[PDB]
């Protein structure tokens, strides 16, 4: 189960996969609208992939340990930099989580693709299989894979003061070494934006 | 003259849920186009099918740990909208909001445990009028499955939807004392080095569930 | 589409008891609800 | 970003105050600045300005040539310097920030000033 | 029925592996249109009261259905219980505008007043949870005024939802949940 | 018997903006012929897109006098039809009576200076989310036009509708601090021999321009 | 897009220049007779009131609104609450009609009472200004008469307006004009 | 205008016989499917033409 | 034409519920605002 995604001129290769997953819809919505009169570009370079650490999955963690992570985040290459150049903006997201332990190691994660995450009541993450997603269980794969558009009230979003989506991962059951495993697991995230589009210039500092 | 007309009695009354339109007060706004946003969900059963939730254990955990003991039921519990163990579950979130139901509802397993375990498992349904089983042997009777750990982590089975009446109620009524609807019961038969290994359950609605009679119970 | 049990029309222009769609240039559960597999995996037996 | 007056107080006609306005959160020296005043009992109107260069100013006209303003930049702060006070000119101070002609936006809580006759 | 759970495409299995047969379905009543159009109660203000659906209470049969939907589009009916004329206003106008006439303005009809009123909001698509607690001023369908209101409900029409949320039931603490049913 | 009918509750009460008409008392009137008379206008957005007003400046005078000095900037003001500037325009007439807008929103300048004199000016949009430029060079990077003096007095620029919502509020909201339309900010690059010499301009609808939700907010 | 200014023709400038698109506009809610059908509220007078386009405050929506055109022509519906018999009376009649029952009386059913009066003035088309302040007798709808009026209401139908006028804002001490706006 | 009315006296009130039907208040329900039940009888006079009884 | 929502017919005649118009022997604004120029006066460059 070999797959290679290829974003910009960045790559990823995972020898064992379970697929992609596309949350809510196969392709983005219509682009241009009748908000930005027309005004509206493609940033092609700036799709490619940017690497992020999450934590540390350990057997202490109990059910319900969640990290929750925002998109977009603080991000120092071209996709930074727009967000300081144009005040609107729009993208979907290609988000992929990587946990290696070995094959005899136990447990499972869950990580999913929520829009608007505020404050999910304990509870609720019983039912969080609603939002795209994809079980982590080192018997068999080692990544994760989402792909989801850009979501939002406005067609454009002002990533300021709004993260549309947010990346959650939380553990369906804790680990067990069982003296074959590796003793703990690090979880890593590559994700890559999609079908950028800007508006807006800002002035510059000087 | 002009056309007559006769005022009926009890009618005209307003009816919170009734089936006409008010009258326009402000006209002429076009809204802002929405068309294909991405995401768009018509019916509340259709994110049921597709998004499965966990289930409720003990320990407040979605999931059953393997065992090692004469004892190999691994978990039991009441096949309604209202058990606990259901509580959390999205397809038992609707369920509150309605009062009766029909049709099946699928259960998913998937197994966490390391590559060098393996573990063998039955589930069964138990229908009313008798206790439920205790043992294996007991339950093989019963309408049941059975399946084990390998390549694939994930296993799914459909609970029928057995009744006398064409519908059963969500709600459990205060003077039901067992079940109406029976049981379902989760064994392990045996396990190859599994002990402390998980397994994570899921719920979704089946292919023919079908769920009626909206009704707000509070809650 | 929603709860209504007129059989005659509505008295009042569709411009004025609603607010008019536009467009521009159960969708997605019930199409990924239809894909469903409720095939067997294996090979069967009896 | 937040603005507080000070310098207010009291006086008798004839006299002069120095009021002062500091600025936090944000560039000083990017922002337009100015005073506006509310008399009690009528609505406020407007006083002074200055722009983030210091060059350009703008007075209303009843405390035309009486009044002088001034900001600093590298003190993050502006001032305002009332010359041959009127008991007409008792009345809050409100220092305001902002970028349009008149400032604007961004007001301090105002200091209270009564000259005396 | 084995798969890869990991996998999370949707697997249905039915009776017809054991031998069973599926039977028919008819699933009208949990239509989105058809189940969130009917009235809810919202305790109102005494004098202003901003017509917002997340005021209706989460427990209710239509306040649960419509926060398990992130994104919502609807029109709106009122059923309004006042003394003296109810004002409406439209989405975004001052709050000083509800004291005109001019505005859409409803004479005391015993016993109530109904109306019916367009979705006014400038978003294409209103939110039940935003990421920016609070939510955004812009949501909302404008504001009542009256004398005073005794009464408010709302109807929403032609629903719509997008991208589901969880939806929870009460949690027991026996291995059921017991009420009493309606029995003669 | 006779047709039977049922009163219905909440309806009927009266609407001030209902859609319909009273009973006729009075009948059979004759109007003196108004056919083709001059100036007529169907719609108050035409008269808006083809008679363009002033604005406000300090000083209260419609035009801004050429400087000099180390500053270049011209004028600068929010975009919003609730700005002091826009006030005295009749475009910003009609929007007190309407909740929200969307489209492109007109200036005209006119140079009126003497025929040896010659200046350069810069019109430019920023957006919102940053502060807006003090400096031509700083606005540069913005969209921006530019032009100068001579045969032709007058340059006409089309400031873009760019916002994340299709529509945006025309009032100016108390809790708003910053503009959530941004500014614009016209300067001056630089002048022959232009001092004390007047730019007037002007304001007015453009193709797109585009106004709903009629309200009565007093004003 | 330069031109002469001087010259007064129209000129609008559009986004293709630096390269946008020009988007799609629905003007509906701008159209004379759309935005001027609806009710206004005018101060009555105990017994007799001239109906006159004018008397509704220059402020309100329909009032302003109506002052920008110098020449107006429309219909008139008007919404009274009264007690005793409203009398209508055509325009350029004697005062001392409206005591004839006669002339068009509406018997006193509650809440109120509305009427839809013809455009009965002389004049092809009427005036919001007038050169000879005050404004010529001819120009009213006629006078309603009761033992006393309550409330009045104006509502105008087939509203043609002409040669429009300056229509005014509300002029900010700041550099905006800060209002606190409807939010949950 | 709008269309006129009169509301006639003597009409309207409720008849516990009267032939018309209330309003709709909750729609879009199914029925568990009854067809051909055994035993079924639609008029009381077939039931007593085919099952005599004692005196 | 104004704001009107029935989709039936008026019950009173066009001839009561209204005034009559005459003939004798957005019009002018909307002539005006739709003779506009949006060109450029001078050649275009890239």
């Amino acid at each position: 189960r070999i797959l290679t995604t290829r974003n910009g001129h960045t790559t990823s290769t995972t020898q064992s996969s379970v697929g992609i997953t596309h949350g809510y819809a196969t392709a983005e919505d219509f682009v241009n609208g009748p908000n930005t009169s027309g005004l509206e570009t493609r940033v092609v370079q700036a799709e490619r992939f940017f690497k992020t650490h999450l934590f540390d999955w350990v057997t202490s963690d109990p059910f319900g340990r969640y990290y929750l992570l925002e998109l977009p985040t603080d991000h120092k290459g071209v996709y930074g930099s727009l967000t300081d150049s144009y005040a609107y903006m729009r993208n979907g997201w290609d988000v992929e989580v990587t946990a290696v332990g070995n094959q005899f190691n136990g447990g499972c994660l869950l990580v999913a693709m929520v829009p608007e995450l505020c404050s999910i009541e304990q509870r609720e993450l019983f039912q969080l299989t609603l939002f795209p997603h994809q079980f982590i269980n080192p018997r068999t794969n080692m990544t994760a894979h989402i792909k989801v558009p850009f979501v939002g009230v406005n067609r454009y979003d002002q990533y300021k003061v709004h993260k549309p989506w947010t990346l959650v991962v939380m553990v369906v059951a804790p680990l067990t070494v069982n003296t074959e495993g590796a003793p703990q697991i690090k979880v890593y995230a590559n994700i890559a934006p999609t079908n950028v589009h800007v508006a807006g210039e800002f002035p510059s500092k000087e | 003259g002009i056309f007559p007309v006769a005022c009926s009695d009890g009618y005209g009354g307003l009816v919170t849920t009734d089936p006409k339109t008010a009258d326009p007060v402000y006209g002429k706004v076009f809204n802002p186009p929405r068309n294909m946003l991405p995401g768009r969900f018509t019916n509340l059963l259709d994110v049921a099918e597709a998004c499965p939730t966990f289930l409720h254990f003990d320990g407040d955990v979605p999931y059953v740990t393997t065992k090692t003991d004469s004892d190999r039921v691994l978990a039991q519990f009441d096949l309604s909208l209202a058990a606990k163990h259901m509580s959390n579950t999205f397809l038992a979130g609707l369920a509150q909001y309605y009062t009766q139901y029909s049709g099946t509802v699928n259960l998913h397993f998937m197994f966490t445990g390391p590559t060098d375990a393996k573990a063998r498992y039955m589930i069964a349904y138990a229908p009313p009028g008798m206790e439920p089983p205790k043992t294996p042997e007991a339950a093989a009777h019963c309408i049941h499955a059975e399946w084990d750990t390998g390549l694939n982590s994930k296993f799914t089975f459909s609970i029928p939807y057995l009744s006398a009446a064409d519908y059963a109620y969500t709600a459990s009524d205060a003077a039901e004392t067992t079940n109406v609807q029976g049981w379902v019961c989760l064994f392990q038969i045996t396990h190859g080095k599994a002990e402390g290994d998980a397994l994570v359950v899921l719920a979704s609605a089946g292919k023919d569930f079908e769920l009626r009679l909206p009704v707000d119970a509070r809650q | 589409s929603g709860n209504t049990g007129s059989i005659i029309n509505n008295y009042y222009m569709q411009q004025y008891q609603n607010s008019m769609d536009t467009q521009l240039g159960n969708d997605w559960f019930s199409k990924l609800a239809s894909s469903a597999f409720s095939g067997l995996f294996g090979a069967l037996l009896a | 970003v937040q603005l507080q007056e000070s310098g207010g107080g009291l006086v008798q006609a004839g006299g002069s105050l120095r009021l002062s306005c500091a600025a936090s959160g944000r560039t000083f020296s990017s922002y337009a600045m100015g005073w506006f005043r509310q008399a009690p009992g009528s609505e406020r109107e407007f006083v002074a300005r200055i722009s983030w260069s210091g060059g350009s100013t703008y007075y209303a006209d009843s405390v035309k040539g009486r009044f002088t303003i001034s900001r600093d930049n590298a003190k993050n702060t502006v001032y305002l310097q009332m010359n041959s006070l009127k008991p007409e000119d008792t009345a809050v101070y409100y220092c305001t920030a902002g970028f349009a002609l008149p400032p604007s936006d961004y007001w301090g809580q105002g200091t209270q000033v009564t000259v005396s006759s | 029925t084995t798969s890869t759970g990991e996998s999370a495409d949707p697997v249905t299995a039915t009776v017809e592996n054991y031998g069973g047969e599926t039977q028919v379905q008819r699933r009208h009543h949990t239509d989105v249109s058809f189940i969130l159009d009917r009235f809810v109660k919202v305790t109102p203000k005494d004098s202003i009261n901003v017509l917002d659906l997340m005021q209706t209470p989460s427990h209710t049969l239509v306040g649960a259905l419509l926060r398990t939907a992130t994104y919502y589009f609807a029109d709106l009916e009122v059923a309004v219980k006042h003394k003296g004329d109810l004002t409406w206003v439209p989405n975004g106008a001052p709050v000083a505008a509800l004291d005109n006439t001019t505005n859409p303005t409803a004479y005391h009809k015993a016993p109530l007043t109904r109306l019916a009123l367009p979705y006014t909001a400038p978003h294409r698509v209103l939110a039940t949870v935003y990421n920016g607690r609070p939510l955004p001023t812009s949501f909302n369908y404008g504001a009542i005024k009256a004398t005073r209101v005794t009464e408010l409900l709302y109807r929403m029409k032609r629903a719509e939802t997008y991208c589901p949320r969880p939806l929870l039931a009460v949690h027991p603490s026996a291995a059921r949940h017991k009420q009493k049913i309606v029995a003669p």
